[PDB]
RNA sequence: AUACUGCACAGCUGACGAU
DNA sequence: ATCGTCAGCTGTGCAGTA
């Protein structure tokens, strides 16, 4: 006939789809009727005998009954619950489309009082897949009994370092010279030119990366004793305090350039940023490569019971560290809030609020932040770019995707 | 530049019968503890106020024939206590002796209560309680572990309301009897009562459901009473001699002076893992966490001799965990303390738990419990994490993980050293809890450490580790 | 004080620099 | 004897872990 061929295939080309994994195959004889061939979990090859009694069907083309882009619902007989029930091993039926080679299956637990019988797949969080298997594979664990477990089966994920490369200039400029910082900023805070840092005095010398005499630093650094020197042969010490010298340096010069909008911070946590008059962003264009989304950069919120005053602030801040890796500077992020009464002096209470967001946080708002939190930091002297964090491959992939959501 | 990562599976502890499970709970259940006691019966010893020995009595007798967890969602995190009848998982029988009933009056709870000055009502009460103890432990009626179980009126009038610990000076003084004590808030004996916390008034201290609390007291006063320990980490075939040193730090109770602490543990001939202290107090030389010459030195002559005694042979690798930097101030007296002794093998570990880098994943979860990445010396290892057995996280935000940093004299890869330490944490004899995260040496010398920070001078000190748990 | 994790705050030790 | 930068150490506390 035509419909007995496309079911011949049908079960072949779904033991396939199973043979894609570790998720062995066999086959039944002849006269059943009611039940096919069982699948058998493997992890990496690896067999422990879990079994699963598997049904198959299959049609050659068209659209189902229902049939949408997400969802597709199905009947089922009358006669076949008695073999369908809920017995030692969990009976899963799998019907085949061959259009776009779709196999397609939906739980079967256990039968109950209801018995609504048909099927209800949909589309995206059904079908037949490497990346959902886990959720495919946790069924014949009753809820009953303790100890027993299943690893996670196979896949893999690429995650990523919270971490910036950096691209520090070739060259910058050693100066002995007088006026002592004190008086160098005694000298230098009634200027209105480019009064701008990225020096440490220290033992009467200056390190400085722009140019001392084209700038307002040109009485710090006087007339004469100005030279250059590449950043490379200088880089490196057998002297952990001229180590913290370079660190020094490394902070002094950051601190010139992530003087944007409103630096120039006082905790050990940098980049007070924030605006003028509403005291709001919405930024951070974050444009990907499918769509763009933004994000309260700034977040204003009114307290509960007075709503005609605003009760806090939000910015955000990181604390940088400057930890050099086998002769390599990179940037270490590591993200935090920032409550503020206006812009100046440090808020009354908002920890528990902090920690109540963070009650209901997960991990994934973190990962985010961090990349779009990054989207910006890549955009005169100062080069203001940075590169992208590093991504590893893990071995093992989190069975999250068998799980549920936490609150 | 791209890193190295590593994915350890979930070690596997012994319990009888050469059983192996991940599990601290369902290896006591299916498999019974790994030293059995010869005695049928562990006698339990009540301390506090009338109400408060009844409640005791009740709480014994209530989780004798066993209670339930919680709810469904998570079997395999809140695993049923099949109490202590034909099933138990200690195989013994737990009974409250009736020479034991201690019940304080309340006209002393009422002097006591005087608070002129905070510092004598806290010296008397505890002088009180560990004289009648005392008295307990004289006559024929010697218990095995005393339940000395506080009631609120006497706490709040010593430890919010008055400044001084109560734990630290009473287990200081409850030194001299031949049993450990175990203290009992009033919240886990009875669930009816809720007690306010310190700051937030108005708030309070919230706790488990029934269960889990039942599970962690009843495996303390089991080792505490037996002596016999529940469980060990399973032996490796075909691996070397080993032996696990810790080191930790704390502050007196004045300004401006740091004493260091310490711990060791290591393994038996037939089934067994010992886990000790010192007798000997640590004296002060500055104020940074720094070990000079001649304590690092007596520190490895006392684990050594102590593996010697038992062995009656040397051990052929030490393993070393400390909590601040390893500089070449004392190691070269580790190494030469070492070689006089000839032990061919040397790991030295340095224990960061003060980073400033984490690990982001897609999807809502976090890495998972021991995954390794390789910063070019540095182990940085996750030991908290998402679970395939407990099945979810327990936790909110983002774990702290432990930075390994070996030191250049160790031998061992940055690799081999994590997986021991992984191996290393679940060893917590307090609770069942798998998620630990620290080691469990530091954690025993954090412990040591907490408890000497309030011994007077010319005090001997118990090397027996009941009497810190 | 049945355990454990995260936030928030305050202090002291060794190589750094001044009026 | 304080002060930014530095990297880290301990002490003493509050949620609930799905
Ligand atoms: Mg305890």
């Amino acid at each position: 006939t035509a419909n007995q061929i496309i079911g011949e295939i049908g079960e072949n080309e779904v033991r396939g789809r199973f043979l894609t994994l570790g998720w062995q195959f066999d086959g039944r004889s002849r006269l059943e009727a009611g039940i096919d061939g069982i699948a058998e979990v493997m992890n990496e090859g690896q067999p422990m005998a879990r079994m699963i009694a598997v049904q198959i069907k299959s049609t050659k083309e068209g659209k189902y009954t229902s049939e949408s882009d997400t969802s597709f619902t199905y009947l089922l007989r009358t006669q076949d619950l008695a073999y369908w029930r809920g017995s030692n091993l969990p009976v899963i039926v799998v019907f085949y489309r061959q259009s776009d080679h779709s196999f397609y299956w939906k739980e079967v637990s256990r039968d109950a009082g209801p018995g609504e019988r048909r099927l209800n797949i949909d589309k995206v969080a059904d079908l037949f897949n490497a990346s959902t298997v886990n959720k495919l594979a946790a069924l014949t664990v009753p809820k009953t009994g303790l100890g027993y477990y299943v690893p996670p089966l196979g896949g893999g994920e690429d995650a990523l370092i919270n971490m910036l490369p950096l691209t520090l200039p070739n060259e910058m400029y050693i100066a002995s010279t007088t006026y002592e910082p004190r008086k160098a900023i005694a000298v230098i805070l009634n200027g209105d030119g480019p009064k701008r840092f990225d020096w440490v005095i220290n033992g009467g010398t200056f390190w400085s990366f722009h140019d001392p005499r084209t700038s307002a630093c040109s009485e710090i650094v006087d007339i004469d004793q100005v030279e250059a020197i590449n950043t490379k042969e200088l880089a490196l010490h057998d002297d952990i305090d001229e180590q913290n010298r370079f660190s020094h340096l490394l902070r002094q010069t950051l601190r010139y350039q992530t003087d944007s909008d409103l630096g120039w911070d006082k905790d050990h946590k940098a980049l007070y940023f924030r605006a003028i008059e509403r005291e709001v962003s919405r930024n951070f264009a974050y444009t990907s490569s499918k769509k763009k989304t933004d994000a309260n950069v700034v977040s204003v919120f009114k307290n509960s019971k007075d709503e005609t005053r605003v009760s806090f602030v939000r910015h955000h801040a990181f604390s940088p560290r400057f930890e050099l890796m086998a002769d390599q500077w990179y940037l270490i992020i590591t993200p935090t809030y920032y409550y503020t009464t206006n812009g100046y002096a440090p808020h009354q209470f908002a920890a528990p609020l902090l920690a109540g967001k963070k009650r209901l946080d997960k991990s994934a708002a973190l990962r985010g932040q961090v990349i779009m939190w990054h989207r910006f930091l890549t955009q005169p002297e100062a080069y203001l770019m940075f590169g992208e964090p590093p991504s590893i491959h893990l071995d093992v992939r989190v069975p999250e995707d068998g799980w549920v959501k936490e609150k | 530049m791209t890193f190295e990562t590593r994915i350890f599976d979930e070690p596997e502890l012994e319990f009888g019968d050469h059983h192996h499970h991940q599990d601290p709970r369902l290896g006591l259940s299916e498999a019974g503890p790994l030293q059995t006691f010869l005695g049928d019966v562990i006698k339990i010893g009540v301390v506090g106020n009338s109400k408060t020995i009844e409640d005791t009595r009740k709480f014994i007798e209530t989780v004798s024939s066993g209670v339930e967890g919680k709810g469904e969602k998570h079997p395999n995190m809140h695993p049923p206590f099949p109490g202590l009848g034909n099933q138990s998982p200690y195989r013994c029988r737990f009974e409250i002796e009736d020479g034991a009933t201690a019940a304080l009056t309340k006209s002393k709870l009422d002097k006591i209560g005087k608070e002129p000055d905070h510092y004598r009502a806290v010296e008397m009460a505890v002088d009180e309680i560990i004289g009648e103890l005392q008295a307990m432990d004289d006559g024929g009626s010697r218990p095995d572990v005393a339940i000395i179980a506080l009631p609120v009126k006497l706490l709040e009038r010593v430890w919010n309301a008055k400044a001084p610990n109560f734990r630290g000076m009473l287990k200081a003084k409850a030194m001299g009897l031949s049993f450990p004590i175990q203290i009992v808030w009033e919240d886990v004996i009875d669930d009816k009562v809720t007690i306010p916390q310190k700051v937030k008034e108005s708030s309070s201290r919230k706790i488990q459901d029934i269960a889990g609390r039942t599970w962690n007291l009843m495996t303390s006063l089991y080792y505490k009473g037996s002596g016999r320990i529940p469980w060990r980490r399973m032996p490796l075939e075909g691996e070397f001699s080993a032996c696990y040193v810790g080191i930790s730090f704390y502050r007196e109770a004045d300004g401006q002076q740091l004493f260091t602490s310490a711990a060791q543990m290591f393994d038996e001939r037939g089934r067994g893992f010992v886990l000790k202290g010192r007798r000997a107090r640590t004296e002060s030389r500055g104020r940074h966490p720094y070990m000079a010459r001649e304590d690092a030195k007596k520190i490895i002559e006392d684990v050594l001799a102590a593996y010697k005694l038992h062995h009656k042979t040397l051990p052929a690798r030490v393993f070393i965990l400390k909590t601040s930097r390893f500089k070449d101030e004392e190691a070269d007296g580790i190494i030469a303390a070492l070689d006089e002794a000839g032990t061919e093998l040397r790991d030295l570990v340095w224990v960061q738990e003060s980073y400033t880098a984490r690990i982001l994943r897609d999807g809502n979860y976090p890495v998972l419990r021991g995954t390794f990445v390789d910063l070019h010396g540095k182990g940085l290892l996750y030991t908290s994490g998402s679970m395939p057995y407990y099945g979810t996280y327990p936790g909110k935000y983002d774990p702290n993980p432990l930075l390994l940093c070996p030191h250049h004299t160790s031998e061992s890869t940055v690799a081999q050293l994590a997986e021991e330490i992984f191996s290393l944490t679940k060893v917590n004899w307090n609770s069942t809890q798998m998620n630990q995260r620290l080691p469990i040496p530091i954690r025993a010398a954090r412990k040591v450490g907490e408890v000497l920070k309030y011994v007077g001078e010319g005090e001997v000190i118990s090397a027996d580790y009941r009497k810190y748990i």
